[PDB]
Formats: C-alpha cells, structure tokens, sequence
C-alpha cells in the first residue's frame, strides 16, 4: 500500500476499537444472509441471529486484520498460517473472500458514517484486497 | 424472484432515499475506488482527485439519472430484462462495458445505502437489496448473452 | 449467435471429438488448475496428486457425462435456457455452485480442443467455440438470476 | 512460485524459444476475435490478420514474459514500468488480464502438445496471473 492508504487504513481501525469483534460478528452475518453459498462452509455452527459461535469466530477474524494493520508492512509473514488454513484445508472458492470483504465495508459504513470518506473508502478496498491476495497465495 | 416482506422493506426505505444526492455519491465512489472506469467519462472533465470527481456537476447530475433507472427497476422487479433493454443496447454494443462493472456499481450503491441509512440497514434488508442489484445487473448485461 | 461458416466449422470438429476421453481430461484439468473445485467431489475417493485425478476413474466416467451434456446444448443452440434448466437447478440449489466455476470448466474445455487439434483450433473456431461455451455458463447460471 | 512450478514454467518457455514473438502475435489476434471488447484499447492499430503491428506488438508482449521468467523472484521491480503504463495511463480494466492469459494457454496448448501436461498447465496459469497481479498494483 501507498504512504496514503496505510495513514488512512490506521486511522480508521483506530476508531473501531474495542468494536472490532462485534463488528467481524455483524460482517459473518450480513454474508450469510445476503449470500447463501457461504453456509456451506460451517456446517458444524448454529447459523441463526445472535448465535454465540458466530459471535466467537467474529473476533477471532477482528483480531487477524488488527495484526494485518499492525504489520501492513509485512502481510505475507502476519498470515503466512491462515493461507495454508483457507486454501491447503478448508478450499476456500477465492470469490468468496470479495464477499466478506464488501460486507466488511457496509458494516464500517453503517457505524461509522463520519469517517467512510470516498478516499477512506478507496483505501479499505485496497487493504481488503490485499489481505484476500494473501490468504489465496497458496492457489 | 422477492418475498413479500423483502419487496415491502425494499420499497419502503427507498421513499425515504434523497434521489438527489445518492446518485452522485454512488457514480463519484465508483470512479474513485476502481479507478479504470475513469476512462468511461473523459468528457466529464476532471477526476484528476477524489475532491475533483465529488465535486463534479456533470457526475453529480449524471448520478441523479442512474438512480432515476434504478427507481423505475423496482417498480417492475417482474420484467427487468424489458425495463433495461434500451440501456442493455446502450452499455454492451456502443460503449463495450464488461458486465463486472455492472456487479461493482449495484455493490458501491448498498454501501451507500449503508451510510446514510445506518442502523436501519439491517442485515436482513441487505440481502433483499443484493437480490436487486443482482438481478439489474444481469438486466444490464443481456445483450452479451 | 453463430454465422453460418461458425456453426459448420463448430459442428465439424465436434464429429472427430473423442467422446470417450475429452470429457475426462477436461474435468481432471479443472480439478488440478483450480484445486478449490475438488471440495464438490470429495467421495471421487483419490484427488491427492495430479496423476491422482487425471488416472481416477470416477473422473473419467464422469467426464462422458459432462461432455454429453454440451453435445445436448449444441444441438439447442436457440434454446440453451431450456435445454439446461433441471441441470441449472442441481448446480445452482442443491450443490451452491458459483457461477464463475461455469466459465472456468468451459475455458478448461477450449484448452483441451486445441491440445488435441493443434493447427485446425484456429482464431476464428476458437471465436465460435468461446460464444458457445459462454452461452452454456450463462444457461446454467440461470436459477441464480 | 514453488520450486516445482519455476522449473515447469522454465521447461516450457525453454521450448517455445525463437518462436515466442510468433506466438505472441498468435494470442493477441485470438483475444481480438474471441473478446471483441479488447479491440477498444488499440483505435491506433491495423487490427486485420497478418497486420506488421500486430506482430510487432507480439515480440513486445513476449520479450517482456521471457523477462519475467529471467527474473521470476523480482518481478515487481521487472515489471514496474509496464505496472504504470497499463494501470496509470492506459486504464486497462483488470478483467482483461485473464482474458490474455487464457488466448496464451489456448496458443501453447496448440504448439507444444507433447509439454502442454496437467502439471504445466497449472504452473503456466500461477506464473500467467502473478504477472497480471503485479501490472494492475497500481490500482
Ligand atoms: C478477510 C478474510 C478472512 C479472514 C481474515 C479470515 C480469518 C480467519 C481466522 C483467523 C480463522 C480462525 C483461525 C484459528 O482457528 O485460529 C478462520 C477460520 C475459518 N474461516 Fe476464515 N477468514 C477470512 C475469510 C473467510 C471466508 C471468505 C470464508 C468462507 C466463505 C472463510 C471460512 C473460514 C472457515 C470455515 C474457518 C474455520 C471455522 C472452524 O472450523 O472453526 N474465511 N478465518
Ligand atoms: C449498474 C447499473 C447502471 C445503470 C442503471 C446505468 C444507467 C445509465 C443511464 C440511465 C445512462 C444514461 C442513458 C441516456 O439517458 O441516454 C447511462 C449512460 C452511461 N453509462 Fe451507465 N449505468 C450503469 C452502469 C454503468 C457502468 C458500470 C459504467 C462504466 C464503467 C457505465 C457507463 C456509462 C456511460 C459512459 C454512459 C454515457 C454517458 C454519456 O456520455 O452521456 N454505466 N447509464
Ligand atoms: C458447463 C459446466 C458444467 C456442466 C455442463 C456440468 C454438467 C453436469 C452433469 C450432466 C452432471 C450430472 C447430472 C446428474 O447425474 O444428475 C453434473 C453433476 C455434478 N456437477 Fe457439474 N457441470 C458443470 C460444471 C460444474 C462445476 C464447475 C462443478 C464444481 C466445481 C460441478 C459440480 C458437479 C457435481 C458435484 C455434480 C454431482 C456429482 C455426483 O453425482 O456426485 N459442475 N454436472
Ligand atoms: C500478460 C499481459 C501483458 C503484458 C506482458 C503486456 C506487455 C506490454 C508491453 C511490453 C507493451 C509495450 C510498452 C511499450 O511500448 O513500452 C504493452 C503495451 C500495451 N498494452 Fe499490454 N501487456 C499485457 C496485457 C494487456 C492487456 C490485457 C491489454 C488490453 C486488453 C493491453 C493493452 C496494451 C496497450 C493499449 C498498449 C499500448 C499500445 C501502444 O500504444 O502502442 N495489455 N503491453
């Protein structure tokens, strides 16, 4: 990412916070819901609105792009273990990864009106982008 | 193919979208978060800047104009491929737009639907909007098939 | 959608198309390029290695099936929505196949013809064949819209 | 790229050798035909069977892959320039990589039976979309 991007990206994952899991928790949801080839992915989970283990696996998400933003920098070595995960075990289609990424942003949107500026916009895209090029790298 | 209680929240919130605004919001983001589509619009001056495409009077207006094509589709959710012919012809044989861009479009308008709407933009109400922007998208691109 | 000299040059080369292997070889390509698609055919046993698939005879005897079901489009060539449409129905309901996968297979599908044609896989067969393969992708993709 | 994929990729284009501009000139008049909507990018070209620009943009095309197969563990730094041109100035929309590179598979596949295996195929296509990664990173 460009000077610009990573000052962006920062900036708005700083003022998400604490939130950061109960948001991933809303992203799963509004995939399964908007979606439904996703489901097929879990089926050992409880799918239905307010369910605990989306709830769990919401932050375990969070807490993996707040590393990614933490090491912007080195993103092939933050996640080198998540490709071998999503790609090697569970086959994850790659247009999958586009979905969450964009329910990811209709989530930050919805909360954050004052800071989902159209260049904030631009530069969670990207960083999403890249994120979603990592964890495919192993295909 | 909506439910009635997915046609219902889809009409009602869209009475309370400002037709004014949303269009050039919706045609100003595209352009700036997937830069290629620029090259669609030279004759709409300057997108040199995100400031300068935002702040655009020709985007601006020719947003009011999508969102307007956009009004009349949900009227007629049961014959959209009829409703978008004359666009499908438009889109597809004189200016040769890959219908990926159609995806993109229906996908940058729910996020803006997101930022105004907020809370109110229920997970639920989502999934009826995709169902929407699909379905105009594919519209759109009929005439490559 | 094919001129005339298209439909013929088509119709030739599918006659000397061997129906007992291309099918396989297709279908094995799409698994090993595009190793995601290995999770739909999970009890075909042995998908560890390439020579794993392109020797797995579930593959092979599953790839006459698929081959079949484009001579069954070819055929319809005006009528390819419903020609395909229980076939739609499987991949679309009950498998939540996506759609790109259709593009990808038919893609596979044009690599395999020139392997084994060489010189006669010309530009202009393989115009007509890549209007063909897109036509079944679109028809199969049908439930979704 | 994989050990494994360097020396399939390596293997082939060692194959295709003096015959890479012909081949090049053979993919790009293949797209014209098979995508119509690629042709709106060069208004400036003779765009008929056996135009001398379109062959001599066939020697361009491949000079700059048998580069990017001289260089496979910088490619970025290779390709920087041709990142610019195509992402920058020419606003190339990103769809059109894949359709290249699959009118390049379709050339191989046509010329070299005997290498066109499985096993190279796949690597073909890993090395095909790591080139178009790196000209659409401007974006
Ligand atoms: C930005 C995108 C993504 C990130 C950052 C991400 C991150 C993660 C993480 C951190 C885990 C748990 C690792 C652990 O156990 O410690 C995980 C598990 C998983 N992810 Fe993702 N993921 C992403 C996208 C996707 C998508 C798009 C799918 C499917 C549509 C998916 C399917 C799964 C599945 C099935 C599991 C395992 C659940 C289980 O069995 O416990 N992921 N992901
Ligand atoms: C997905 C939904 C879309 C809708 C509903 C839509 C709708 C329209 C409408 C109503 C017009 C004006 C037609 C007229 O009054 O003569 C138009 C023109 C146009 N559209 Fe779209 N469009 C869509 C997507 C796109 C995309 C994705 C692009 C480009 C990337 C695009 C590029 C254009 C261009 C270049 C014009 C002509 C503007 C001019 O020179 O006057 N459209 N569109
Ligand atoms: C143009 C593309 C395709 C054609 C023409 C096609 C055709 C067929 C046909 C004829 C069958 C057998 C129907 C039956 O026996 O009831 C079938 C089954 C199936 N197809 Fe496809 N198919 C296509 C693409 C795909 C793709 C891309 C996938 C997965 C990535 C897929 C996954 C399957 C599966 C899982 C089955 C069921 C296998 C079983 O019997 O256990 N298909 N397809
Ligand atoms: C693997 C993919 C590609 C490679 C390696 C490649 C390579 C090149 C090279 C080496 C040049 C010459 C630059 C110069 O003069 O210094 C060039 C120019 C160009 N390429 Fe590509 N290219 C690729 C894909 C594409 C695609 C997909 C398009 C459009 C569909 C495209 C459109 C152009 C255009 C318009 C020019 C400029 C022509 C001119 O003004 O003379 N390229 N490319």
């Amino acid at each position: 990412l460009s000077p610009a991007d990573k000052t962006n990206v920062k900036a708005a994952w700083g003022k998400v916070g604490a939130h950061a899991g109960e948001y991933g928790a809303e992203a799963l949801e509004r995939m399964f819901l908007s979606f439904p080839t996703t489901k097929t992915y879990f089926p050992h989970f409880d799918l239905s609105h307010g369910s605990a283990q989306v709830k769990g696996h919401g932050k375990k998400v969070a807490d993996a792009l707040t590393n990614a933003v933490a090491h912007v920098d080195d993103m092939p070595n933050a996640l080198s273990a998540l490709s071998d995960l999503h790609a090697h075990k569970l086959r994850v289609d790659p247009v999958n990864f586009k979905l969450l990424s964009h329910c990811l942003l209709v989530t930050l949107a919805a909360h954050l009106p004052a800071e989902f500026t159209p260049a904030v916009h631009a530069s969670l895209d990207k960083f999403l982008a890249s994120v979603s090029t990592v964890l495919t790298s192993k295909y | 193919h909506l439910t009635p209680e997915e046609k219902s929240a889809v009409t009602a919130l869209w009475g309370k979208v400002n037709v004014d605004e949303v269009g050039g919001e919706a045609l100003g983001r595209l352009l700036v978060v997937y830069p290629w589509t620029q090259r669609f619009f030279e004759s709409f001056g300057d997108l040199s800047t995100p400031d300068a495409v935002m702040g655009n009077p020709k985007v601006k207006a020719h947003g009011k104009k999508v969102l307007g094509a956009f009004s009349d589709g949900l009227a007629h959710l049961d014959n959209l491929k009829g409703t978008f012919a004359t666009l499908s012809e438009l889109h597809c044989d004189k200016l040769h737009v890959d219908p990926e861009n159609f995806r993109l479009l229906g996908n940058v308008l729910v996020c803006v639907l997101a930022h105004h709407f907020g809370k109110e933009f229920t997970p639920p109400v989502q999934a009826a909007y995709q169902k929407v922007v699909a379905g105009v998208a594919n519209a759109l691109a009929h005439k490559y098939h």
